[PDB]
């Protein structure tokens, strides 16, 4: 034991003597490969996913480089990880979802999707064959009951509801930050959300972004179709932070 | 080395080991020589006797009135490729009452062969072809690969010592277009005795001829049938 | 019609701490009587018959088949059956054939193996079930049965009442049956006993 | 450890050169084709005096225009004889003729790289045939003797040895053979090949012969046949 | 995958079948297990694992398992995989009750549980199951049985039999004292506690620690009884009083 | 479903996973065959001897159908399997021709049986051989055996198991018209076979008949100490 | 050993087998694409082996749809398939919802085609990137690429193969959307005869397409006269 | 078969 | 296609290494007690719940199966859900053909059967969970323990996970069979604080009850109340 090995157990999912599973342990090392970070916060009237947008390139079309995803129309995702693992997994999600209100004949809930997406990915850590997606999910919709919801799902199979999260480079960071932020407010609830995520992202970077350098989506109580922000919204946002 | 047992294992040049050793199985056997002119396709084979005793290995395979081909390679792949061929020249008729045409049939033989090179415990066709055929678009000389790469040819050799036969045909392709049969099959016959040891020549024993062309569906010369071929190398 | 071609009947009564069940004898192929003796309630269980009236050969491999699935059960809990859960036992493996069904309508009469509370019940052929507080009937002479027990049947009869009320109802709705009869057989199930008689019966 | 369809550098499957080794395993056998018809001669190679002789059987009747010679791995070739068997029937069937010699052998030689273990049924062929083959018989092209090996290449042969002493055999064959040598010389100078290269003293029990005549059916010969044959020799 | 595949139904170079061979180990080191034929019945008593102070008692054995009407096991190895069988046992016994409508003679269960076990060991390239069975029981062909059967696909009839921890050490002390043709169920009983108080030796034996299974003939019908702790320690009681009359 | 290829070739032609199943024979009891004039016999070794076990449950010897019988030396789990495929299979060739099996028959199907476990994805080899004895229709007696590989052969006599090139020597030296002129030395033959090579003689030897149409008698302890001491008694002289 | 199945993760998470997949592609010649104003166009740097070989042989263009070009680098015979699963994917959509399938759309499926090579030891990854083209009224020109992970994105400009980065600082120079497709031939024409190792390997042969307004949205090979005047364009501006 |  | 060997097998010693490497993944899992009351049981954990930023209400582990048994684990989650779902369809299934709720027994014994096949079954590994499993039938309660090798256990009291050893031990020295279950819920959670370190609010451990009227999660401020002596 500590870091102990015996036969294939790096190779495949099977336990290591100790009990872990090295291969599901690298799938999250797979996720920091895209060098991004991601940051989602819920208040009481909206939640909010806010990614890193890197167009390292002058030839890429930008506007079909995203990371942000329509699920349904209430029901958007940030993605961050390993880029075709990760779109494999918005299909499965959009698959899901609109087998759900088929069958159903009402729309999915965030943490049941999220459920359903964790407990496809645990397939992926107990059957040989197939390594996990290198990716990390992490959904944003309005509950009827609840209010807005941010969920998070992981190359273990593990998922969570939160109150603010954040995936890849910069996530340890991102949770310190959001956590100090969290204990200050009153009822350990965020407030300014759509300020709150990019502050949290532009802290954690060190970058103070400009407004192309950044995607933000959003549901709100009032409005929850998902909706994706303009370049311009997010400098309305950028300049009203910028000036204090 | 833990790179060359499986063909679905990328090496770390970016190759497959096991493709490029299905290509040494056709590199191993005997000479063929396929070139074309304005009118045919012509096919030229040395087969390889195992004993002074044995007839010959059968080097040239009808597949269709339109269509033959010459083979290098394991003879078991040669035969079930040479089936798929077959098969899929007699559905073009049984469904549109015409010939496949050939850089179509070409085709089909690229994706079927592609197939096992991607999917675990499967291996390459061991096995190489070139293929003489007559269709709209005039005369033929197709040659396929175990890496299911496929080209289309003014002229080619594979097999054994190749390399000679392959360069007596770059010497004279610009003859070749305006060649009469005779002229085209002489020069398929110099080709393919370049591949020879300098002893031993071209013999009715060990030459095998294909041939189609515009007045003409694909014959094979064997034995005697060869001897007007040979005679008058002069 | 499929159901009268074996003919047959059985009935089950319910009393104050007992059930009786009982079936006539007879296996027939349309006219003609072959056997005056053919078995058509069987046990389940130490104070739990199963009485299965219908084409013959299908009276036997549903009683067969859930026996098999009845032992199953039993090694597999703890315990002897319930009586609601036979019933449940039995619909289900009706069910199965729903769209080629078995040809019989089961009565089931039984103690709770615990509190020895009485139970009866029918099924139809794809597994309907039917719990009464009275009595059940099946068979080719069902309106026969029901005008017998319908008129007889009072509650709270102890056995030997219970006996002469079951029988009475047997005899006389089968003497107007051609296709049922030669012959009745009764159980009454105690706590403490089964008591099993065969009838003086008409023989035609 | 590697799949049983893995391709050496030279561009051969292992397993098809090692089945190759399996054939110079079993006992020598003799092919000889003449324009009188075709005889087969196989050494028995008895282990024991108590196991009995006719049960060696490796020479066998395909049709009655068709026998087959066998070396290697025996237990092997039961399917591939019964498939020669089941599709010369099945030729008969269907076109009401005798198959040819060549057609036999082909048919039988498609079988055999049809070995592999994920593309086919749930227990297809795992391995090569260990077996060679010597098909003798006659047709409407005349007397023909075929050799077929593990690889699935076949081939018309005047005249062949398989099996452990086939080189030297196919020495002695060279020498001896000629297109217009008659079918009783081919029948005498493979029983003096086959004496040669056997370890034991030749007898009228250990060794097995057949032919197929133009005339004639497939015809095993007697110990008494045998015996007038072994007397030159 | 070829790399991945442990290849559990091979030969190894000498003829074995390491996995069954292995799997024969676990069971060595599994409880132990005694079953005893007489004239007048057929018992099991094993060892209990489940001891541990906090544990609950809810059904009426840990080792041993009705069968069908007429028979029972008990098993030494994978809880788990016993579990397995047990329920195919089962099954197999009704599948032969439907069919002919009278009860599998023993030897008929044992064998087609046994073929099972056999091709675990020669194809599907799964690991076997890690299980030796003691089967008892009888029928209208052989009476009273005891049969023993282990992964390897193989089993046999005894009149005595030990599987598990100390099953050389058990078998050689029913070798002794067990009396061909001339046993009692009572005298079994009493045999049965005198090998379990050998070989138990860490450390001293009692009810809490044994189960005990009977089975007998009745009026035409088979009983079969797991032995209360009360009769299990009047037994001990009574082996404990007679190795006092043991010198004088 | 499992389709590894578990028989496959080594270099220089071997077939490992069919030798390695040939020494799982060799470690086997031994087993021996004896074809008489118009009798055949089977013994077997030991295996273990045991006083507490029911000599009934693991007889080697067994009947495949009322005219042919198979002795059998190797994995006894396998042999089962073996046997009970045989049974089966004597039972359709007298459905579809309606006369018992020939013992070649039987024994090429055996035979086949062994030879396609060597040859078929996700299967090792049987670990057995088999002695197969019996009766054709028109009287002649027959002994044939068959090892993993699938190879069969007749012979006149023969053995399997551990100590089967001793004792198969000694066969050769003793088989004799005059060693199987009458039933009680052909009977008397097979055990000499085997009391060279069995441990405790004798005791472990279990031993078995086949007559012409009179279907199989096994012997008992009782009947065979009588053949025992009538050849122990005859080599003192 | 990590690098032996796609289905296995490296300790630092990578998968080396899809790695592997990509090294082949940048072995091969340069293929590369411009959108436009009013199109798309590629161009093949295709390294002739033989001069016994057709000048035509081994396309790397092929037509995917009467509306789509595809452009390929890598290994030749995984990439054809891929234009098979293409076409495949075209012609199902029409088939299906009645209507010619959406640049995008079609990268998309293929793309996750592609992807799902990338993940067990049952199969390896594609050898092989492409490039999809096409033009519409309606969508315009669109430009998208796919590698062996299974990414897709769409570009203004993209070369694959071995001197993929000297062709891209070569199309940052155009300014690519006030040019017509008539204008950006003869640059792309000019960009691989600038790239072309022409002392490393000898001889190549130029292949063209395009889909644009001119060509009425459906996808086509450059003309003969119109590739040789490119042709010619770049050889002279080589000097 | 009974209706409701 | 799916890889059909098994990936558990027997070692020279006779050991299921695999099934004891999944043991480990277990005894480093969280916390889990179940205490049988003599009218109840109770099932309790500890959250591994670090960061105020999870909503400690969006996922649980104290979970219903029927409206008579419930779950609790200890071991690797995402395998725990898995088995809480086959655990709840194997209850309807049940459900359908007999019309009489599952018996706890039945249930525990159809899902480590389950648990079984994962030791077994070609190309996958065994659950790296143990499953506490509390019900009510027959006028009785019943508290279960399965392990990944598909063993099953009925316990009066135990403990699983971190620091389970001296769980056991703390319970061995504090239940009595006489015991309510109210003061059961008690020395469940005392149970939990002897292997705690971080201080104990409810929203970090959750509680699960077993009685006659049914099996259910108590809410925070239930949890909140039994705290308040703790
Ligand atoms: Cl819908
Ligand atoms: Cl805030
Ligand atoms: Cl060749
Ligand atoms: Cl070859
Ligand atoms: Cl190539
Ligand atoms: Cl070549
Ligand atoms: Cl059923
Ligand atoms: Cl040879
Ligand atoms: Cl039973
Ligand atoms: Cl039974
Ligand atoms: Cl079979
Ligand atoms: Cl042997
Ligand atoms: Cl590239
Ligand atoms: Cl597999
Ligand atoms: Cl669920
Ligand atoms: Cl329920
Ligand atoms: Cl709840
Ligand atoms: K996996
Ligand atoms: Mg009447
Ligand atoms: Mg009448």
């Amino acid at each position: 034991s500590r870091g102990s090995s015996a036969g294939f157990d790096r190779h495949i999912t099977i336990f290591s003597p100790e009990g872990r599973l090295y291969q599901v342990e690298y799938a999250f090392k797979a996720i920091n490969q895209g060098g991004l970070t991601s940051v989602a916060v819920r208040g009481k009237d909206c939640a909010v996913i806010v990614t890193q947008k890197k167009v390292p390139d002058k030839l890429l079309d930008s506007s079909t480089v995203t990371h942000l995803f329509k699920i349904t129309e209430n029901i958007g995702c940030v993605m961050t990880g390993m880029t075709a693992d990760s779109r494999s997994q918005v299909q499965r999600a959009r698959y899901e979802a609109a087998n759900w209100k088929y069958k159903y004949g009402y729309e999915i809930p965030v943490d049941m999707l999220c459920k359903r997406i964790a407990d496809i990915s645990q397939v992926y850590t107990q059957n040989a064959e197939m390594r996990p997606l290198g990716c990390c999910m992490i959904l944003i919709g309005i509950d009827e009951e609840q209010g807005p919801q941010v969920y998070k799902c992981d190359p273990a199979g593990y998922y969570c509801g939160f109150k603010a999260t954040a995936a890849g480079v910069k996530q340890t960071e991102s949770t310190s930050f959001l956590e100090k932020k969290v204990k200050k407010k009153f009822d350990w609830t965020f407030e300014q959300t759509v300020e709150t995520a990019i502050t949290c992202l532009s802290t954690v970077l060190s970058i103070d972004f400009k407004p192309s350098e950044i995607e933000v989506g959003v549901v709100t109580v009032e409005n929850p179709k998902f909706r994706i922000l303009t370049e311009a919204e997010i400098d309305a946002h950028l300049v009203a932070l910028a000036e204090r | 080395n833990q790179y060359d047992n499986d063909v679905t294992v990328w090496s770390p040049q970016g190759r497959i080991h096991q493709i490029e050793y299905a290509m040494e199985a056709v590199k191993q056997g005997s000479a063929t020589v396929g070139l074309k002119s304005k009118t045919h396709a012509v096919l030229v084979a040395l087969k390889r006797a195992q004993s002074e005793l044995a007839a010959h290995q059968k080097k040239i395979l009808h597949v269709d009135n339109h269509i033959g081909i010459s083979i290098a390679g394991l003879t078991a792949d040669a035969r079930l490729l040479c089936n798929f061929m077959r098969q899929e020249c007699l559905d073009s008729r049984f469904v549109f009452d015409r010939p496949l045409p050939v850089s179509r049939l070409v085709s089909l033989i690229g994706s079927k062969t592609q197939i096992p090179t991607q999917r675990y415990g499967r291996r390459p066709y061991g096995v190489g072809l070139l293929i003489a055929g007559y269709d709209d678009m005039g005369p033929h000389i197709f040659q396929t690969c175990p890496s299911a790469n496929y080209f289309d040819c003014r002229a080619m050799s594979i097999g054994a010592r190749s390399q000679s036969a392959r360069t007596y045909l770059e010497r004279h392709m610009s003859e070749f277009m305006e060649c009469n049969l005779n002229e085209l099959v002489k020069h398929g016959l110099r080709a393919l005795r370049e591949t020879l040891p300098a002893e031993q020549d071209l013999t009715t024993k060990n030459v095998s001829i294909g041939i189609v062309g515009k007045d003409l569906e694909f014959t094979i010369y064997d034995d005697d049938d060869v001897s007007p071929f040979l005679e008058g190398l002069e | 019609s499929i159901m009268s071609y074996n003919g047959g009947a059985v009935m089950a009564m319910k009393g104050k701490n007992c059930v009786a069940i009982a079936a006539d004898r007879r296996f027939g192929i349309q006219a003609q009587m072959v056997t005056t003796d053919f078995q058509k309630i069987f046990p389940m269980g130490d104070r739990l018959y199963i009485g299965l009236a219908g084409l013959a050969t299908d009276v036997q491999t549903v009683a067969q088949r859930l026996k098999f699935r009845l032992n199953l059960y039993e090694l597999k809990e703890g315990r002897q059956i319930k009586p609601y859960t036979l019933m449940s036992m039995v619909a289900n493996l009706l069910y199965e054939k729903r769209f080629g069904p078995y040809y019989t309508e089961p009565v089931i009469a039984g103690l709770d193996p615990k509190t020895f509370k009485p139970f009866i019940c029918s099924l139809d052929l794809i597994g309907c079930p039917m719990v009464t507080d009275d009595f059940v009937v099946s068979g080719t002479c069902a309106e026969q049965m029901y005008g017998m027990c319908e008129s007889l049947w009072e509650p709270n009869m102890d056995p030997d009442h219970l006996f002469e009320t079951i029988s009475q109802a047997m005899l006389n709705a089968v003497d107007r049956d051609a296709v049922s009869g030669m012959g009745v057989i009764v159980h009454i199930i105690e706590k403490d006993k089964i008591t099993t008689r065969t009838l003086k019966a008409r023989m035609d | 450890d590697r799949g049983v369809n893995t391709f050496s550098p030279e561009g051969r499957l292992f397993q098809v050169e090692y089945a190759i080794e399996a054939i110079k395993l079993g006992s020598t056998a003799i092919g000889i084709q003449t324009s009188e018809g075709v005889c087969l001669a196989v050494e028995k190679r008895i282990t024991s005096p108590l196991m009995e002789p006719s049960s060696i059987e490796k020479i066998v009747e395909i049709d009655a225009h068709i026998g087959c010679a066998m070396s290697g791995l025996i237990a092997d070739a039961k399917t591939l004889i019964d498939k020669a068997r089941v599709e010369t029937q099945n030729h008969w069937f269907t076109y009401n003729e005798t198959m040819t010699v060549e057609s036999v052998t082909q048919a039988v030689s498609n079988l055999a790289l049809q070995f592999g273990e994920e593309d086919a049924d749930p227990g297809a062929m795992s391995r090569p045939f260990g077996v060679a083959l010597l098909f003798g018989g006659v047709d409407e092209k005349g007397p023909q003797l075929f050799h077929m090996d593990p690889s699935g290449t076949f081939v018309q042969c005047d005249a062949r040895a398989i099996g452990s002493a086939s080189e030297g055999a196919q020495s002695s064959l060279q020498e001896v053979y000629h297109k217009s040598m008659t079918l009783k010389e081919a029948i005498k100078s493979s029983l003096i090949i086959l004496k040669q290269v056997m370890e034991e003293k030749l007898n009228a029990t250990n060794i097995e012969l057949a032919t197929v005549q133009p005339g004639q059916n497939f015809h095993m010969f007697t110990k008494e046949e045998l015996e007038e044959v072994i007397k030159d020799i | 995958s070829r790399r991945y595949d442990s290849r559990t139904t091979i030969f190894s170079p000498e003829g074995r079948l390491y996995q069954v061979e292995y799997a024969m180990e676990a069971i060595g080191h599994a409880g132990t297990c005694l079953g005893i034929l007489a004239n007048d019945g057929v018992l099991l008593a094993a060892e209990r694992r489940n001891i541990h102070k906090l544990l609950d008692e809810v059904f009426f054995s840990e080792k041993i398992y009705k069968l069908n009407e007429d028979m029972a096991c008990s098993v030494a190895g994978i809880t788990s995989d016993a579990n397995v069988l047990t329920n195919e046992l089962r099954l197999i016994a009704q599948r032969y009750l439907l069919q002919y409508q009278e009860p599998i003679p023993c030897e008929q269960l044992v064998t087609a549980l046994c073929d099972i076990k056999q091709a675990y060991t020669q194809f599907g390239g799964k690991r076997p199951f890690g299980v030796s069975l003691l089967y008892i029981g009888w029928d209208k062909h052989y009476g009273f049985q005891l049969y023993q059967s282990d992964p390897s696909g193989n089993y046999g009839g005894w009149k005595a039999t030990c599987i598990g921890n100390n099953s050389a050490a058990a078998v050689s002390m029913l070798k002794q004292d067990y009396k061909e043709g001339e046993m009692t169920l009572k005298s079994a009983l009493a045999l049965a506690i005198k090998v379990l108080n050998k070989t138990m030796d860490v450390s001293k034996l009692s009810a809490e620690k044994v189960e005990i299974a009977t089975l007998t003939r009745e009026n035409g019908k088979t009983v079969i009884r797991v032995l209360k702790q009360k009769e299990v320690e009047q037994l001990i009681k009574k082996h404990e009083e007679e190795e006092a009359k043991a010198e004088r | 479903s499992y389709d590894r290829a578990i028989t496959v070739f080594s270099p220089d032609g071997h077939l490992f996973q069919v030798e390695y199943a040939q020494e799982a024979v060799k470690k086997g009891s031994t087993a021996v065959g004896v074809r008489g004039r118009d009798i055949v016999v089977l013994g077997v070794e030991k295996k273990s001897v045991a006083k507490l076990q029911d000599e009934r449950t693991v007889r080697k010897i067994c009947a495949l159908d009322d005219n042919v019988c198979m002795a059998f030396a190797g994995l006894t789990a396998d042999a089962r399997i073996v046997i009970n495929r045989a049974r089966v299979e004597c039972q359709s060739h007298r459905l579809t021709v309606e006369d018992p099996v020939t013992v070649e028959y039987i024994t090429r199907y055996i035979a086949s049986l062994k030879q396609r476990y060597t040859q078929s994805n996700g299967r090792r080899p049987f670990g057995i051989s088999a002695l197969i004895v019996g009766f054709d229709f028109d009287g002649t007696p027959r002994l044939y055996q068959t090892d993993p590989s699938g190879t069969y052969h007749a012979w006149k006599a023969n053995a399997i198991g551990r100590g089967a090139k001793s004792v198969r020597e000694f066969l050769e030296k003793n088989y004799t018209d005059e060693a199987i002129e009458t039933d009680d030395l052909t009977i008397k033959l097979v055990i000499k076979a085997l009391l060279e090579v069995v441990q405790s003689g004798g005791k472990n030897i279990e031993l078995a008949v086949m007559r012409r149409d009179q279907s199989l008698k096994i012997l008992n302890p009782e009947e065979i100490e009588k053949y025992v001491a009538e050849i122990e008694k005859e080599k003192e002289e | 050993g990590y690098d032996l199945s796609a289905s296995t993760f490296s300790p630092d998470g990578r998968v080396f087998q899809v790695e592997y997949a990509m090294k082949a592609v940048e072995n091969s010649s340069t293929a590369i694409g411009i959108r436009c104003k009013d199109g798309v166009v590629f161009g093949v740097e295709k390294l002739v082996l033989s001069k016994l070989y057709e000048e035509g042989s081994n396309k790397r263009l092929f037509n995917v749809d009467r509306h789509v070009g595809m452009a390929v680098a890598g290994l030749l015979a995984d990439a054809r398939s891929l234009a098979d699963i293409a076409r495949e994917e075209a012609s199902n959509f029409r088939s299906n919802f009645g209507y010619n399938i959406p640049l995008k759309h079609l990268a998309d499926r293929v793309a996750m085609y592609v992807h799902a090579y990338t993940l067990y030891s049952a199969v390896r990854p594609f050898g092989c990137s492409f490039m999809l083209g096409s033009y519409s009224v309606n969508d315009g020109a669109q430009l998208y690429m796919i590698d062996p992970s299974g990414v897709s994105y769409g570009y203004w400009g993209c070369a694959i193969g071995k001197a993929r980065q000297a062709a891209k600082t070569e199309i940052e120079k155009l300014q690519m959307k006030e040019m017509t497709c008539r204008d950006i031939v003869k640059e792309v024409a000019k960009i691989i005869y600038i790239v072309h190792d022409e002392v490393k390997d000898k001889a190549f042969e130029l292949e063209l397409s395009w889909v644009g307004e001119l060509t009425n949205g459906r996808h086509e090979i450059v003309p003969k006269d119109i590739r040789e005047e490119a042709e010619k364009y770049a050889k002279e501006s080589l000097k | 078969i009974i209706t409701x | 296609r799916g890889y059909s060997f098994s990936l558990t097998t027997f070692s020279p010693s006779g050991k299921l290494v695999q099934i004891e490497y999944a043991l480990a993944a277990v005894a480093g899992g969280a916390p889990s007690v179940g205490i049988k009351a003599a009218n109840g049981v109770v099932l309790a954990t500890e959250k591994k719940q670090k960061s105020i930023l999870y909503d400690e209400r969006s996922v649980h582990k104290v979970e219903p199966i029927t409206k008579h048994i419930g779950l609790v684990y200890s071991g690797m989650g995402p395998d725990y859900r898995v088995l809480v779902h086959r655990a709840r369809k194997l209850a309807q299934q049940y459900y359908l053909v007999y019309q009489e709720p599952i018996p706890t027994a039945q249930l525990v014994q159809r899902v480590a059967s389950v648990m079984q096949e994962y030791t077994q079954s070609g190309g996958v590994r065994p659950f790296g969970v143990s499953l506490l499993i509390c019900g009510w039938n027959e006028g009785r309660p019943y508290l279960f323990q399965s392990d990944p090798s598909g063993a099953y256990f009925a316990w009066k009291a135990t403990a699983m996970g971190k620091n389970y050893v001296n769980g056991k031990t703390f319970l061995e020295k504090r239940y009595n069979e006489d015991l309510e279950l109210e003061d059961a819920i008690h020395t469940a959670i005392l149970t939990l604080k002897e292997s705690f370190e971080g201080q104990m609010t409810e929203d970090n451990i959750e509680v699960g009850i077993c009685n006659e009227a049914g099996f259910r999660r108590l809410t925070p401020t239930e949890v909140k109340d039994y705290l308040a002596a703790i």
